[PDB]
């Protein structure tokens, strides 16, 4: 094809809510789980949807310590989101860093992760990659309960 | 991991359940410059670095950038697995060199 | 002599918010704004206009026993027509009764509805509304759980 | 209460920073009679697309002197609502209509 | 929303007709009865009522059922605004509304 | 001309069948419909006409409740119907609330609704406004 | 002629009958109370009103156990002040409809007159009143 | 219903046994409606305490009028409510309102 | 900083005693596609079940050439990172790509 | 010279035990030492070879503490190792940086580094390069 | 021109006093700024002009601490300066991290960052990119 | 990022007063290999003795020419920097070595 720059490459997110897969915080939290033994990665893109649904989660033991990893510092949260789901709630036999069960990413701020962050807005989704030209880009352009729980 | 070409919207080279609208959200540089704006301190914050826009679904377009989606995890999450380091991974340099080695060579 | 009332179909009546008032809107700092009174009627005001919010709130609060200590709704309230961003959240208070009360004089906006309490399972605003006389010229002219919620004073 | 008039030339006079120039406003409709049917509530455009987007723009400080009167008109208006008993919503219009002619005589 | 004034050679100031207009209408001999004002003597729901005629003249009959067949197009679109489900008056905003536009005439 | 008591305007509604209009149960039960989405809407009247057709019309679902919506406390039934129709039936493919095609009006006792009730007897007309004093009132009136 | 500037300018006093030298004890105060049916109930807001001597608190049952009086709406509050509260417990077999008054006069409730009797509320017996006086007159006589 | 003007004069100027001279009323804060945090209901008096105790002075026979006004007023206001058909709270300034400004406008 | 480049046939084309001829070694697998299910992290091996071992037998004397080759690597790896100052992760992968591009397509 | 894509490159580690380096632990404290002012460096490969000798040596001064670094998050223990000695020492005449006299590298889980870490098990080798695809690869490796 | 190596590109970065911008301390305040919402930047650089001037500075409060950001480990003190100024001041009305007005840098060994840290010595540039080979590096410098 | 070349004889020709004319330069070590034995990071020269320092002269006025440089480089790469999301350093010579081969390519 044709690539002239470097910068026309593009990585953009697309959401689930926008794939016709239901999100309700009661019955899309069953795509995730614990588990011992894997480093959490990171990947950087560039754009992205907005979300109609974005989450903000904590969980915890019964000893008052979050099971959910401290976020780095170029971790911030999803820049624009319909609707935020705040949810708390506590697991006592599970340990380890959260996964999706489906191989999604957890998306945040140009930052898609494996991983969930403490105290942070994510969505869910996907990211993809493309090389478009300069006038093209100007053409088509304008505690709650028992959760996880494996 | 799968690229994309769009060229031409008519051309769609290569290296229900989908949503017609898409709505995105983008740093657009080319207004972004404004004489003397590109100055940190004459600048905007993390709340309004960003602009919003929509992408026609002219040739069946959004449907199968998430098609796309699908298709490029596997082999993203297969290159995270490979390597160690745990801070976020620039891909972009990646993809200009897999262009140009599969575009001359041996 | 600025006699520009002509007839009363003039209504011309905006809402308008705290978020443009450069008031801190978080979830977190917006609930210092609000506790539980008993011996205090509700009351409602109808306006017919006002702005497009940008945050927006869905609250819900109950005891230890389960049950909402937010009022019923009546048939006219519904959601606020705009909102840029929704925030759910769902909590409860064991030591507090009455109803829910502002405490700087900010109404609850609803769609066309400005109440000085919140109600269950509506999605409200915060806001002002202003009472103003303009003319169909010039308006044409112009135009286009988590717990201790509410903690306790 | 306070309620002011705004005229335009016989100028933009008005009659009796911490804010922002914007003003994104929804408003009922300005005239749905060039439909020719939309006045029949079954033909009509029902809740969800009941009401129209606007701007106010704000190039002679009407913006900013609204949010300033929306807080200095809150403390009477409580005063108003607190006097009355009912619980239903209370319609304002005619009370400042009627206020409007009682308040000015001279000429 | 018209609202036209008869006078006391009727001047008017604002098929599909029937020339018989009968009515019914609220009592008013009642008032004359001197103890029928209180509500324990009073008629009741279903004697509340007298039944009239309003003759054809000056052809007021027929320009009445237009005027309605035209007040309805005016009257529902002000119904729309507003966002209470219960009885609504309209006698206060047609005296408000005349004395409005008698100050400018 | 001038208007002097705040009692002197009435509000009289004028029905249908006043206009030639043909008000069979069969003929007349096309310019209804059921439509979800809008509130129900209320206005006071103080007078009016009396029809020649009035109609008691309840309409269920094949489970057994009834579509149209519950009388509130002030709807009574409409004071004088020369003929009074009572037709019942159901429709299985109907949501919502009852609406008049034409845009009239469902009278009742001293109040004119957008919407049909179960188990109350009204009629269709428009209402209108109009101001007479009680100086020439009784000229017109008998 | 009229001194009228504003809207709230316009009172509502409610007398009560006990001043007007009416007799108010509850033996010969219920030969003005009565039942029918075919009346609807009717409210009226007012804003001010006179100290009582007198208030009633009845309660009338049928032998079955149901009250004969209505359920009282949200609106409906407990009279202001009262010097004696008279309770009457009662049961009347052969009344149906809604209780009313022989005398026209209105039962007087926190600003609200009604022509009926609820359930477990404390009224008056009186009239209202409808009169224009501005701040400075209102400040100069009322003390 | 019939409205009288009790005004002062710049003899009292009045306008259009079984009487007590003793008239001790309950009012609605007889003056400083403002303060700083009390016209806000949180703060606010409360259902109970809202209610200040004043007592009209019989001074030019005054109280005994008033209870003759109030006694022959039932008579339109029974009449008035008879022919409405809504069983909630009735406001009724608005209509003295209404009737003071169209009977003074005589032409 | 050399990069030898073996082709099959003409055994192996090298291109561009203190040595063993016996090197076995760990590496990771890429057959784990035909799974289905372990390319998610959550099904997958972790970390001591990631590796595959393996054996490089010596066909045209390959791997004391390597063994030579690794030798002086560090002679100018070292130096390479000598020149940068960040303390930690550099992947060279790319600067291997782009100086073999610009290698061979200089002009 | 032929390279398809860009995961063809290939960074392998060679141990010196397999280049006969006498790998006792007598012999092997004298290619360490100690040097203050030069920073650590370490640079990521891909596979490496078993090694007949790991080692994992924690070093402390008279006052206690570690005088090694400590590793960072991405640090790990090597992979597979046949004898993994373990020493315990002490010197209080030397502070700063260990490093290697000889220029090899302390291997880990896929970092070559220039120093050693406190409890990560290493070995001593270089790193080299090659460009092979998956037809070679295949038939190379059992 | 054409480059054979990935090692012939070379960053130098420029210090503005070879403009004949003025340097006292006392005027060069003007050209930093405080303000919230802009996170850090730094560019590796190879080499650079050294400065004439370069400041030391530390700005503190009345509670106490430092307003400016703490350095990573990667941050070192200039190479080479001439006069530096060692400079102690105090601001109360200042809230966020230290921005320069001019959208020059703040070059340090190496690395050029968009604002100040504490404790490190540093000049005002710029850098600039391009590409000379070993031949005519070789005929000039020598 | 636009960079200049070295293209002399067939005088230096570059392919894209307010100056100083002298210009001395710190730089990495070019010729630091002497012995054999100095690219041990231990027998390295460590961060004092680590600069070597030369000068550059004016031909055919390049000093101008790369201190002009100043403003067309940092108003892009502010912007360049902008868009990237860490706090780390950021090594931009694989950019440029990419940069020009997608260039040279373009036909
Ligand atoms: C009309 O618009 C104006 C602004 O233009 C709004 O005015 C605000 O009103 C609120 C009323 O609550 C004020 O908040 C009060 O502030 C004081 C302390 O707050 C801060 O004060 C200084 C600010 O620098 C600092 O010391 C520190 O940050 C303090 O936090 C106190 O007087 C009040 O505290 C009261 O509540 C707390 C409950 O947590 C208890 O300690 C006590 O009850 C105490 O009395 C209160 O918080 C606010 O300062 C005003 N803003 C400005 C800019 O003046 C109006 O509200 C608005 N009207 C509306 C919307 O109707
Ligand atoms: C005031 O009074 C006037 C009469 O004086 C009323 O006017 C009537 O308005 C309605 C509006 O719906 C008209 O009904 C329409 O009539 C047409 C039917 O076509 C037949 O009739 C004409 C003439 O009689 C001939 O061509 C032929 O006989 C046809 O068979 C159509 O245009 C309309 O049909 C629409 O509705 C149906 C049902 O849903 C669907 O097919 C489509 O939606 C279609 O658009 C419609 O039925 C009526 O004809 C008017 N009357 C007269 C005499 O002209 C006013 O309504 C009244 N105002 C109020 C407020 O009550
Ligand atoms: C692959 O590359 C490696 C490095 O990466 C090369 O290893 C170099 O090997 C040479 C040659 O052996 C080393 O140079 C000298 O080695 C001697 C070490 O021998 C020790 O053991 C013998 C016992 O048999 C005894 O002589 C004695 O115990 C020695 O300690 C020494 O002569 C030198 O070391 C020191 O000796 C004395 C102090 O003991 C001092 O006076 C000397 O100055 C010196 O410090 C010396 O080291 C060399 O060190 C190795 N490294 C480097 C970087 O060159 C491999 O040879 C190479 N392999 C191939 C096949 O090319
Ligand atoms: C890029 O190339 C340029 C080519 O000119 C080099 O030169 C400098 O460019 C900068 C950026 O434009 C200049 O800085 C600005 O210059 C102006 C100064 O003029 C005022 O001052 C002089 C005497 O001091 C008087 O004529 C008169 O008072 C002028 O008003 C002003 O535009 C700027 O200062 C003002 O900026 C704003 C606007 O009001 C205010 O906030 C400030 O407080 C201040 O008043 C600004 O200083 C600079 O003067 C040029 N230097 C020379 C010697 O000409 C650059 O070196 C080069 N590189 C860069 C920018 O990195
Ligand atoms: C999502 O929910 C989490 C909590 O579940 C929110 O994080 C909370 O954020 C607030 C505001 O920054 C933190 O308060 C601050 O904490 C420290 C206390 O030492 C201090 O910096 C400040 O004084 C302030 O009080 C709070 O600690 C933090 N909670 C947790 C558990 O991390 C988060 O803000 C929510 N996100 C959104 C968008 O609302
Ligand atoms: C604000 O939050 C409230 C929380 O209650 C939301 O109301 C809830 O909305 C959902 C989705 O419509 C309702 O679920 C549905 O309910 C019925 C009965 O089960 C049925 O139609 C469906 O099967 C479905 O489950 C839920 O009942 C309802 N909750 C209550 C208490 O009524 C509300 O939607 C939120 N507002 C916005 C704008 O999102
Ligand atoms: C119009 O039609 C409706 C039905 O569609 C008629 O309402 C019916 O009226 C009768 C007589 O009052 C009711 O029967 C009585 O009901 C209760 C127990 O439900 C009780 O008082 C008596 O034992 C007796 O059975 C009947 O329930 C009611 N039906 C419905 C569905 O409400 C109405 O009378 C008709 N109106 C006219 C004017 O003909
Ligand atoms: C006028 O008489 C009525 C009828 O006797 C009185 O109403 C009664 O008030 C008492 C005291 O508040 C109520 O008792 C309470 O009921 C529930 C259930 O036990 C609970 O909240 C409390 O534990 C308490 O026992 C009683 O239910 C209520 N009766 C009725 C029929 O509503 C009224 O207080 C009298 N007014 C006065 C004395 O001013
Ligand atoms: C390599 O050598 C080091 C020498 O320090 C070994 O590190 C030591 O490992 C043991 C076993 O895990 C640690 O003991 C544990 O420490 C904490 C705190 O007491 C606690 O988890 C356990 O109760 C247990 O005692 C020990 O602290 C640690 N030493 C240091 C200084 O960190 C390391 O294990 C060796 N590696 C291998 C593979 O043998
Ligand atoms: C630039 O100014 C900074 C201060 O703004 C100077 O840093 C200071 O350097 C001295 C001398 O090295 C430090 O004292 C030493 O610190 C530690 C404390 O644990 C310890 O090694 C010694 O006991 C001694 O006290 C001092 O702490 C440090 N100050 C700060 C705030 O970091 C710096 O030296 C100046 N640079 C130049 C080139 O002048």
């Amino acid at each position: 094809g044709t690539l002239q720059k470097t910068e026309d490459v593009h990585l953009m997110g697309f959401t689930l809510s926008g794939q016709k897969v239901a999100d309700s915080p009661l019955e899309a939290s069953k795509r995730w789980a614990f588990r011992t033994g894997v480093p959490p990665k990171n990947v950087e893109y560039t754009e992205g949807e907005e979300a109609k649904t974005c989450y903000n989660i904590s969980v915890t033991d019964p000893s008052g310590k979050s099971l959910l990893l401290d976020p780095p510092s170029n971790i911030r949260d999803y820049p624009k989101c319909k609707t935020v789901h705040h949810i708390q709630g506590q697991n006592p036999h599970a340990q380890g860093i959260a996964l999706h069960l489906w191989g999604a990413f957890f998306l945040y701020d140009r930052v898609a992760s494996t991983t969930m962050y403490r105290g942070k807005v994510f969505t869910e989704g996907n990211i993809a990659a493309m090389i478009v030209n300069k006038t093209v880009h100007r053409m088509i352009f304008s505690n709650d309960t028992g959760c996880f729980g494996i | 991991s799968p690229s994309f070409n769009t060229s031409t919207s008519l051309t769609f080279s290569y290296f229900n359940d989908c949503d017609a609208e898409l709505r995105i959200w983008s740093v657009q540089e080319d207004d972004l410059a404004a004489g003397l704006s590109w100055i940190p301190f004459f600048g905007p914050g993390i709340e309004g670095l960003y602009t919003a826009g929509l992408i026609k679904n002219q040739n069946n377009l959004v449907c199968r950038l998430r098609r796309l989606a699908n298709q490029t995890a596997k082999s993203l999450e297969l290159l995270l697995r490979v390597t160690t380091e745990e801070r976020t991974f620039s891909l972009i340099n990646r993809i200009a060199i897999d262009f140009l080695l599969t575009r001359w060579g041996g």
